[PDB]
Order: structure tokens, then C-alpha cells, then sequence
């Protein structure tokens, strides 16, 4: 059960908070919709 | 308009035809040196060194940055910074001699290490001129 | 990106007419071409102005400080 | 029956248009005015914004630009000298009109900033000047900009004389109409066609007011040009008439200044 | 009354401070921060 490095995740992909987020969410995260 | 160039209604340019914008984002951090030797964001001057610049530092508030409203021009400074070497050597950041306008928003955040990270944006409205491309 | 105050070609006042145009539709349920004929916008110079402007500001306003 | 020459005969009329039939003059003359109206008619608008606070999305100069376009009153203008002439270091009530503007986004539902909100702070000297020309249905006129929650915007403007040459924002103009010899009897054009010149090319409302061709007749080479169907509009600042009278005037002024320089010029010599 | 200085990206609200005064906002750990306009009045031509 060890940790190994960081993976520069892609945007709008599954592992991105944005994948789920919508309209409101984005505008508040500043991120342009 | 002869030879792949044209004539543009001046009047209309005025009423705002084709006016655009333009932002640039000069930027800088505080260098370190293991042995706790770090740089600084101040508004320096004499203090031994002589190692400074040429653009009116004035516009630099005390935090070593320019407040958003300021109207920057020639080579004025946007970031007053120094460095310790063994005593107040400069590492400031002047404007792009060519460009000039209005500060638009400065922001100061930490940074993975801890260093002071600052980005500065400058706004400029660019009106269509005789040489502009279309 | 807000209503272009006055037309580029002829400059005839056009920064007010906005809200009135947006209404001569969602409510007065008219069609563009006519809506504009109604707001006095005759020749196309001033017409294309409204019929094309995209009121982005709204999507801007929708942000924060 | 009277009047030396260049006579008019207003066709239709309205508060925002003077569709008239000007006749018996030099086309040169006609155009001359036409221009004068668009170009050199004294007006008034803002020419100096002083941003105090602004949170809007439109950054300064954006607003600062439109503010110059917001048509302002100018009926009397001719009694409010250009800054440049007056002796007040910078500006004064004898050359400029000062306005204010302040907005805060209270209604948690898009608050609007309209030209109606401008605030004349300087002595109007008791003269129709500096009023935010409004033709809006409601009376809000010229939407300046919008804003959200705690979005503020404090300004302070300064109107000055100015004419369409210096900038368009001083254009009392708007857009005039112009036409003559609707049946191209002088042949100032050579209609392009694919077939019947007459078909492809639409006729004009200004034909009724003039005799059709009538084949047979040869070509009147002595044919010149009077009768011009203009349509002086307006943006407000000036009553549709003045944007024509004053037009008829400013031109006439200059024409004299030429004589004026021809006098001052003579007197000169030892 | 009283002057201000810097601001928070989302919990935006005057903040200020200086050297070794951390960087975070007095709330939102969100370590951003803008500097807000100068008391100095700006000015532009109406064209
Ligand atoms: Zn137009
Ligand atoms: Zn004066
Ligand atoms: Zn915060």
C-alpha cells in the first residue's frame, strides 16, 4: 500500500473535477464553461 | 486599396469599428539559495549597488508592485526586486519598451516552495491604424 | 459584450434599442427582420448591427467580483 | 412668388428626418452642404472620463469610449466655447459640461446603467446643453453597461465642443440620403445589366417627381443638375432642422472667412 | 472607512499585510490575492 509519483491528469477527462461539474459549478470555479 | 490592401471608413473606426484589446502578463518570483539566502519585492534605490534600472520606479507602491489603476508607459518598472550577493543588486522588471497602457491586475500567490509569486497584467486598447492587417 | 452604442456605418443611435429588440421576440413573438423594422432600423448598415451583436456581457456578469 | 434662387420644398417631415426636395443649385453646392452636415457641425459629447471605481466587466476605456458616443444635448452649443479658446486653465463652465455616474449592483438581478443616469453637476448656465438625448420608449436611453452583486462604477465626465472631423462622437449627422436625375438623363451612370437595363435595375421613389424619358427625343447634352432628394436624419443632439440649417450656416461661415482672409491679406504690406 | 490593499479570489474582501505575513486569505486558504486599484484617479479620452 505505497504511493508512487504524480500523474499530470488531463482536463475535462474522468479524473477531472470538471467532468462532473456543470454550468454553475464551472462559472464559480472561474473555469470558462 | 490597390494591391491587396484596403480603405477603411475612419468615422466607423471611431464609433468603435474593429477596436480590440490586449493583455500581457509580465511575471516574477523570489529566488532562494538553500543557505536561507532569498530575494525581495521592494522599491529599492541607491543603497550601495547602483545595479538598478531606468524606468521611473515611482509607480511602484511599497510591496514592490504597481497598483492596477496606474498608467504605465516607456520602460517604467512593474516589479521592484533585489538579490543578496557576497548588496542590493536589482532584478526588477521593466515594461516592453514598445508596448504601453494601463496596469490591469496584479496578483500575489505563494508557490510550491513558499516563494512569493507575482504575475502582472497590462491592458491596452488597440485601434485600427493605417498599417494594421485584416 | 454589450450593445454597440450607435452604428459603425451611419452611427444612428442604437445602444438603447437593444432591450426593446430582445423583447419584440421573447414576448411580442416577432421575427428578427421585422422586429428590427419595428425599432426603426431601416437600411442594413444599422440592421446587421443588432442582428449580429452577441450580448456576451451576460455570460460575463455571471462570474464574481 | 419670390426668392433669388436655391429654393427648397420640404417633402415629408418628422422629429427625426427632413425628407426634402432641394432644387435649382450646383450639385457641388448640394454635396458641399451634405458634407458640412456630417462633418463640421458643432455638437457636444463627453471627451474626458475620470474613473474613480469600476468593477464592471467592461474595462475603463471600453466604457470611456461609449460615453463619448452617448449623444448629449447641444441646442444652444453656440454659446459654450471650445475649451481651446476659453482662458480657463483646462476647462470651465464657459466651455464645458460636467457629468457624474454611479452604480452599485443591489438588485441581485443584473442592474443596468443608462444614459439617463448621467448627472449634470456644472452650471448649465441656463441653456439647453448637456442633456442625455433620450428617445427610449421607457426613457432609460442608451444602455451604458451592466453589473452584478457588489459591482460598482464611479465616473466623472467632461463634455466639450467638437465636430465630426475631430471624431465621430461629435457627429450630429447620422446619415443623409442623396440622389438626382432618377432617370439618368445626364447619363452620369452606365447601368450594368445582363438583359433589359430597365428590368434588372429597380426604379426609385424619386422618379414620380420627375418626367420619364420618352424615347424619340435625342440626348440633351446641355443637361445639368438641379433637384436633389436629400433626407437629413439626426441623432438628437440637434433638431433635424438645424442639422440642416446650421449645415447651411457653418458652410456659409467658412465661405466668408475666405473673404475675411482676402481682406486681412490685402491690408498687409508695409 | 480605512484603506485596503489586496483581495481574495472568491471570498474576495480587502485584506492587506506585508512580509512574512503568510499569503493565505483570512479565511479561504485559497492563497491567490489581487491588489485592487490605486486611490489615484485615472482618466481617458472619449474616443
Ligand atoms: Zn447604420
Ligand atoms: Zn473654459
Ligand atoms: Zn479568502
Amino acid at each position: 500500500k505505497v504511493f508512487i509519483g504524480r500523474l499530470p491528469i488531463m482536463l475535462r477527462s474522468k479524473n477531472c473535477y470538471l467532468s462532473e461539474a456543470t454550468e454553475s459549478d464551472l462559472y464559480k470555479l472561474k473555469e470558462c464553461p | 486599396n490597390q494591391e491587396d490592401s484596403m480603405i477603411m471608413n475612419q468615422s466607423s473606426i471611431d464609433r468603435g469599428l474593429f477596436r480590440s484589446l490586449f493583455f500581457r502578463s509580465y511575471m516574477d518570483q523570489e529566488k532562494k539559495y538553500g543557505m536561507s539566502i532569498t530575494e525581495t519585492f521592494e522599491k529599492p534605490q541607491r543603497t550601495n549597488t547602483l545595479r538598478m534600472k531606468h524606468g521611473t520606479y515611482d509607480k511602484l507602491d511599497d510591496d514592490g508592485l504597481i497598483a492596477p489603476g496606474v498608467r504605465v508607459s516607456g520602460e517604467d518598472v512593474i516589479i521592484g526586486k533585489t538579490t543578496p550577493i557576497s548588496s542590493k543588486r536589482d532584478a526588477s522588471t521593466p515594461l516592453r519598451s514598445t508596448e504601453n497602457g494601463i496596469v490591469d491586475q496584479v496578483l500575489v500567490t505563494t508557490n510550491q516552495d513558499g516563494l512569493k509569486f507575482v504575475k502582472v497584467r497590462v491592458r491596452t486598447t488597440k485601434i485600427p491604424q493605417i498599417g494594421d492587417k485584416f | 459584450m454589450i450593445v454597440p452604442v450607435r452604428c459603425f456605418s451611419c452611427g444612428k443611435v442604437v445602444g438603447d434599442k437593444w432591450e426593446s429588440y430582445l423583447n419584440l421576440l421573447q414576448e411580442d413573438e416577432l421575427d428578427e427582420g421585422t422586429a428590427l423594422s419595428r425599432l426603426g432600423l431601416k437600411r442594413y448598415c444599422c440592421r446587421r448591427m443588432i442582428l449580429t451583436h452577441v450580448d456576451l456581457i451576460e455570460k460575463f456578469l455571471r462570474y464574481n467580483p | 412668388m419670390s426668392e433669388e434662387g436655391p429654393q427648397v420644398k420640404i417633402r415629408e417631415a418628422s422629429k427625426d428626418n427632413v425628407d426634402f426636395i432641394l432644387s435649382n443649385v450646383d450639385l457641388a453646392m448640394a454635396n458641399s452642404l451634405r458634407r458640412v452636415m456630417i462633418a463640421e457641425i458643432p455638437t457636444l459629447a463627453i471627451d474626458s472620463v475620470e474613473v474613480e471605481t469600476n468593477t464592471t466587466v467592461l474595462a475603463d476605456e471600453f466604457i470611456a469610449h461609449r460615453l463619448g458616443l452617448i449623444p448629449l444635448q447641444s441646442m444652444d452649443i453656440e454659446q459654450l466655447e471650445y475649451s481651446r479658446d476659453c482662458f480657463c486653465e483646462d476647462h470651465c463652465d464657459k466651455c464645458s459640461v460636467v457629468l457624474t455616474l454611479q452604480a452599485f449592483g443591489e438588485s441581485e438581478s443584473t442592474t443596468n446603467v443608462y444614459s439617463k443616469d448621467l448627472v449634470i453637476v456644472s452650471n448649465l448656465m441656463g441653456r439647453n446643453i448637456g442633456h442625455p438625448i433620450i428617445q427610449d420608449k421607457e426613457g432609460n436611453g442608451v444602455l451604458i453597461c451592466k453589473l452584478r452583486k457588489g459591482q460598482e462604477l464611479k465616473l466623472t465626465c467632461v463634455a466639450k465642443k467638437g465636430i465630426a472631423k475631430e471624431h465621430a462622437k461629435w457627429g450630429p449627422a447620422a446619415a443623409i440620403e442623396f440622389e438626382y436625375d432618377p432617370w439618368n438623363k445626364l447619363k452620369h451612370t452606365d447601368y450594368w445589366y445582363e438583359q433589359d437595363s430597365a428590368k434588372e435595375w429597380p426604379q426609385s421613389k424619386n422618379c414620380e417627381y420627375e418626367d420619364p424619358p420618352n424615347e424619340g427625343d435625342p440626348f440633351d447634352y446641355k443637361a445639368q443638375a438641379d433637384t436633389f432628394y436629400m433626407n437629413v436624419e439626426s441623432v438628437g443632439s440637434i433638431p433635424v432642422d438645424q442639422v440642416v440649417v446650421r449645415g447651411i450656416d457653418t458652410l456659409q461661415k467658412k465661405v466668408a472667412s475666405i473673404l475675411l482672409a482676402l481682406t486681412q491679406m490685402d491690408q498687409d504690406k508695409v | 472607512t480605512a484603506t485596503l490593499k489586496y483581495i481574495c479570489a472568491e471570498c474576495s474582501s480587502k485584506l492587506s499585510l506585508s512580509r512574512t505575513d503568510a499569503v493565505r486569505c483570512k479565511d479561504c486558504g485559497h492563497r491567490i490575492l489581487l491588489k485592487a486599484r490605486t486611490k489615484r484617479l485615472v482618466q481617458f479620452e472619449a474616443r
